[PDB]
RNA sequence: CGGAAGGGCACCACCAGGAGUGGAGCCUGCGGCUUAAUUUGACUCAACACGGGAAACCUCACCCGGCCCGGACACGGACAGGAUUGACAGAUUGAUAGCUCUUUCUCGAUUCCGUGGGUGGUGGUGCAUGGCCGUUCUUAGUUGGUGGAGCGAUUUGUCUGGUUAAUUCCGAUAACGAACGAGACUCUGGCAUGCUAACUAGUUACGCGACCCCGGUCGGCGUAACUUCUUAGAGGGACAAGUGGCGUUCAGCCACCCGAGAUUGAGCAAUAACAGGUCUGUGAUGCCCUUAGAUGUCCGGGGCUGCACGCGCGCUACACUGACUGGCUCAGCGUGUGCCUACCCUACGCCGGCAGGCGCGGGUAACCCGUUGAACCCCAUUCGUGAUGGGGAUCGGGGAUUGCAAUUAUUCCCCAUGAACGAGGAAUUCCCAGUAAGUGCGGGUCAUAAGCUUGCGUUGAUUAAGUCCCUGCCCUUUGUACACA
């Protein structure tokens, strides 16, 4: 009954809406909830050639995506969990449900 | 360009005329006589013969050799 | 022996086993994170994958 | 291009039950991942279907590793004339 | 899922899947006025929205071309039958989607219209639909072998900074 | 264009300095030579650790030999009294390539031969190209409409003076209305004792357990709160904001109080052009060539690693601020089990000095490697000016890893061999505040692997805050017989 909900989204502000929606979605249903943990992001440093050939000066690319993750624990049964996460889902945020 | 060594030729197939006539010998009765030996494999039991050469046998696909 | 000398050479390792997934060329590969992609098309297809140069 | 009748029939039969059937631009693969039951090696599906692509009965399109073949209504009668199929049964992409 | 790939490798594969399937459809759906795609990832179901201009040609024969695209992803990318559903949508204010007239320029050039006359057609349409500015470049071989470049620029346009990322469309 | 002037700017420029290269060793790439290839492209800034190119095979684009057609489709023959695919042996072969050769058993219409023709090519043409990159150009310049001047080409706007990093503005003004570049915009850094959250992190107190004589310690366990240390969301915070001098006192400038910042770094970066490169990144491509005895493909081997020589990017030292041996102690970039894919980071106890091998287990990752006990540097002995305990080039013997395959020592470990090198000439490269530089760790390159490079961490300075002396950049005036300038 200590059900874990994980939020993974590429965007910064889009993940902020959904976690705050689940903050509002847990208080409106009045269940014991552990707060959404603002868990550190990771940057994928991809530094390659800008040039296809070997002619030109040495320039290096700087590619970086900062995937960010949250985890929310609910002290509620499984029926309540599937009611909330199945409504108004966006492409940005992925939802993962862990019972333990 | 130019080629010094002549190319090795493709194997021209030796066509056999009336290949089934040289499988059996005819009798005036209603019987058939078998000259070559059938293969004892599971894939081919009776409809496939073996290459009865002058020194040892061979089957086409299952690769079985009957030496003497 | 055509069917056995065709693929007698192992490709369990080496740089000829892995190539690009568009050009199928065997150079400039970014093997990291299981991309299996040449770097030249990676910059071209950076918008279709997501990669942008913020900083 | 000498291929067995079991490989010959299975290529044409899969093309009729679905309007599409895919392959890969990689000759060095033993079995087609779509059909893991029969042999159907990749060099058979590229070249025997290319006989159908050469006479203009299918749409041809490529996406980075894979050839995509959209069978048209003109090619349905070609499979009907060869595989002896009734016209009542229809491809799944024409089903509504 | 059994092998349990990491999240770092998943969005790389998700970006690859967003790259390959979009690029698969661009070369195939090029005569229909491609404008962009967007896929929704959900449990047990794969919802994808495809945007195009001419909604008459997005279906073919009562949705035959729609159903052909349902089984292509079913066979190559490894998805169950019925787990993916495709919805066709119509374009609003299509004169501001830069790739919409980009192909429209080609079929006039490929069809047999003049390089000269087709160029007026695009710049008239983007002003007719309403644009604050534009940057139309046509380059290549013209009237022979030597490379000639024509650039038709009028209005407001920004080339530097973050405004390039999300305020303009480049085709 | 000016070895014409007036200005402004720049450590790919100077002074003052600092650290280097060119001197020695080794490695990489290039030129030349040679052989069957020592594939090739690239040649001032913009070629020369460049093509991601750290090559036993693949990559390989080259050569030595041999398979195979995947020549589809259409046309004429051909044949079921058989159109064609395959083969145990023995010779040959590099092979258990029936590749062929003397000998026959299997195939059933997929199909063979000739004609159209198709396809493939890291085949050629970057002076046919597109696209991409680099450069012009690290600086600030440019374009439309109306209007004005000139018969016209053309020109104004796009600028005297001040000021700015700037065509930055004030301000004059045949200019006005606009637009781009810079500016603006985005990412990150130190300031947040304030909010949200944190049992995938810690803090404070205690419960015990253990040590020494009430107190001190335990990343030894667990717990009543919290984010001060760990992190990310909204944010706020800097604007010359204020004061005193300089300046039409306007644009603005200098110093100072307080405050984490009174000039942090990076991405993007206007019109237009380069006969710069890439056809060897493309199922992106025009034209030409081959297409059966193949410039298509596959396998085996060799080269791309050769060596009188020259050059460049790099590492190591040339020693006492140093070498060695022990004690010691502090990181965040990161990364980690894969569609095919046959391939993960490793904890622990062990065998062995060692490379390595055997059992289990954690981790798809703030959980585990790991609390990343990383180095120079701190301390204590030996060394003692000796090319010597600096230096490790060369070379021999031995042990395993990766790999089917290392021989040209893949790669590492042990012993031993112990060369030059005494601070490097004419010259030349980079840098001014966590800056040059000393130093180590991640990612790509990887089956085995960093002498390269992108990032990150430790330690961390000398000199200057100026100039056009040299070398380059942008304007104005000026003269031209130049206009591929």
């Amino acid at each position: 009954h200590r059900i874990r909900i994980t939020l993974t989204s590429r965007n910064v502000k889009s993940l902020e809406k959904v976690c705050a929606d689940l903050i509002r979605g847990a208080k409106e249903k009045n269940l014991k909830v552990k707060g959404p943990v603002r868990m550190p992001t990771k940057t994928l440093r991809i530094t390659t050639r800008k040039t296809p050939c070997g002619e030109g000066s040495k320039t290096w690319d700087r590619f970086q995506m900062r995937i960010h993750k949250r985890l929310i624990d609910l002290h509620s049964p499984s029926e309540i969990v599937k009611q909330i996460t199945s409504i108004s889902i966006e492409p940005g945020v992925e939802v993962e449900v862990t019972i333990a | 360009k130019s080629y010094t060594t002549p190319k090795k030729n493709k194997h021209k197939r030796k066509k056999v005329k009336l290949a089934v006539l040289k499988y059996y010998k005819v009798d005036e009765n209603g019987k058939i006589s078998r000259l070559r030996r059938e293969c004892p494999s599971d894939e081919c039991g009776a409809g496939v013969f073996m290459a009865s050469h002058f020194d040892r046998h061979y089957c086409g696909k299952c690769c079985l050799t009957y030496c003497f | 022996g055509h069917q056995q000398l065709y693929w007698s050479h192992p490709r369990k390792f080496g740089q000829g086993s892995r190539s690009c997934r568009v050009c199928s060329n065997r150079h400039g590969l970014i093997r990291k994170y299981g991309l299996n992609m040449c770097r030249q098309c990676f910059r071209q297809y950076a918008k279709d994958i997501g990669f942008i140069k913020l900083d | 291009m000498l291929m067995p009748k079991k490989n010959r029939i299975a290529i044409y039969e899969l093309l009729f039950k679905e309007g599409v059937m895919v392959a890969k631009k990689d000759v060095h693969m033993p079995k087609h991942p779509e059909l893991a039951d029969k042999n159907v090696p990749n060099l058979h599906v590229m070249k025997a279907m290319q006989s159908l692509k050469s006479r203009g009965y299918v749409k041809e399109q490529f996406a980075w590793r894979h050839f995509y073949w959209y069978l048209t209504n003109e090619g349905i009668q070609y499979l009907r004339d060869y595989l002896h199929l009734p016209p009542e049964i229809v491809p799944a992409t024409l089903r509504r | 899922m059994a092998v349990q790939i990491s999240k770092k490798r998943k969005f790389v594969a998700d970006g690859i899947f967003k790259a390959e399937l979009n690029e698969f459809l661009t070369r195939e759906l090029a005569e229909d006025g491609y404008s962009g795609v967007e896929v929704r990832v959900t449990p047990t179901r794969t919802e994808i929205i495809i945007l195009a201009t001419r909604t008459q040609n997005v279906l073919g024969e009562k949705g035959r071309r729609i159903r052909e695209l349902t089984a292509v992803v079913q066979k190559r990318f490894g998805f169950p039958e019925g787990s993916v559903e495709l919805y066709a949508e119509k374009v609003a204010t299509r004169g501001l989607c830069a790739i919409a007239q980009a192909e429209s320029l080609r079929y006039k050039l490929l069809g047999g219209l003049a390089v000269r006359r087709a160029c007026y057609g695009v710049l008239r349409f983007i002003m007719e639909s309403g644009a604050k500015g534009c940057e139309v470049v046509v380059s290549g071989k013209l009237r022979g072998q030597r490379a000639k470049s024509m650039k038709f620029v009028d209005g407001l346009m920004i080339h530097s900074g973050d405004p390039v990322n999300y305020y303009v469309d480049t085709a």
